[PDB]
């Protein structure tokens, strides 16, 4: 998971983590203002060693349409079925080892995208 | 009587709307006042076909270079929309899928003036 | 257009005419980044097992 920014409702501001000494809760308090608004999440700061991303959430649909990107039709969508798909690697920086390929239904108002 | 015959024209060859006559035409106008001119003691046609399919225009001994090329931007119909009827009769015609390719040119001129001028004066005494 | 420019000089069409008409385009190193460029008009552009089949361009 992660933790987000939660932001003031006064001042408009990036609320603190901060522990209630006497009832022994954690809060969210600001800098600028004095907002208190209680936690739900219990949990602070979270950091990724591993930094495993899922390239598939970084992947946008309209890939499909890029006339320079081999096409194939061996491999068919799975929402619609469609037998069209582009395919590329991960084209990222901090890429670990890997030469997985990506997929993209070619077909318009569907843009799912898989990996094998 | 049907066929391909809207033909585009530059600034410099704007042929006028409606046939030559003596009660609508006028003096107005007179290198620099040369191209003035033009504009109307040329600018009734006669567009010209040539057996290798091009086509000249002619507004005189001067002659404008054409081909029928074709157009994918202004697919439109071509009518004659007098004002007669409910609001512009337009009778209908050829539509705009190719319209002329052609040549109409023009020219400059020169020029030439001074550099410098004189100097070192003396007041007396 | 390979009719109209054999013909120039005989006739007034040339080189720009080709630009106007819509068949070749001047493109820049950093618009070439995304063409899909053919090498010659039929050797690339014939039926196989496919390359890409989806080029936009072509070499002079
Ligand atoms: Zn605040
Ligand atoms: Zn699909």
């Amino acid at each position: 998971g992660f933790v987000g920014i939660r932001f003031c409702q006064e001042c408009n501001n990036m609320l603190y983590p901060k522990e209630d000494k006497e009832n022994r809760i954690l809060l969210y308090a600001c800098r600028n203002c004095d907002y208190q608004q209680e936690a739900d999440n219990s949990c602070i700061y979270v950091n990724k060693i591993t930094h495993e991303v899922d390239e598939l959430t970084q992947i946008i649909a309209d890939v499909s349409q890029d006339p320079t990107l081999p096409r194939t039709e061996d491999h068919p969508c799975q929402k619609c079925g469609h037998k069209e798909a582009v395919f590329f690697q991960s084209h990222s920086a901090r890429a670990e080892d890997a030469m997985r390929l990506y997929y993209v239904c070619t077909a318009p108002h569907c843009g799912h995208r898989w990996t094998e | 009587g049907n066929d391909l015959y809207f033909v585009k024209l530059p600034n410099f060859l704007s042929v006028e709307p409606r046939p030559f006559d003596p009660q609508y035409y006028e003096d107005e106008f007179e290198e620099e006042g040369r191209t003035r001119l033009k504009l109307k003691v040329e600018n009734n046609a006669r567009i010209v076909k040539w057996s290798d399919g091009s086509m000249s225009l002619h507004l005189g001994n001067e002659v404008f270079d054409v081909y029928k090329a074709p157009l994918q931007g202004d697919h439109n119909h071509l009518f004659i929309r007098q004002g007669t009827g409910l609001q512009g009769q337009a009778v209908f015609k050829t539509k705009l899928t190719f319209r002329p390719h052609s040549t109409d040119s023009a020219t400059h001129r020169k020029m030439t003036l001074s550099l410098a001028d004189r100097c070192s004066k003396t007041q007396k005494i | 257009h390979i009719d109209q420019l054999k013909e120039r000089e005989y006739n007034n069409y040339s080189w720009q005419d080709l630009v106007a008409s819509g068949v070749v385009e001047y493109i820049d190193t950093l618009e070439e980044e995304t063409v899909m460029l053919a090498m010659t008009p039929d050797d690339l552009q014939e039926k196989e097992v496919a390359y890409c089949s989806t080029y936009t361009h072509c070499e002079i």
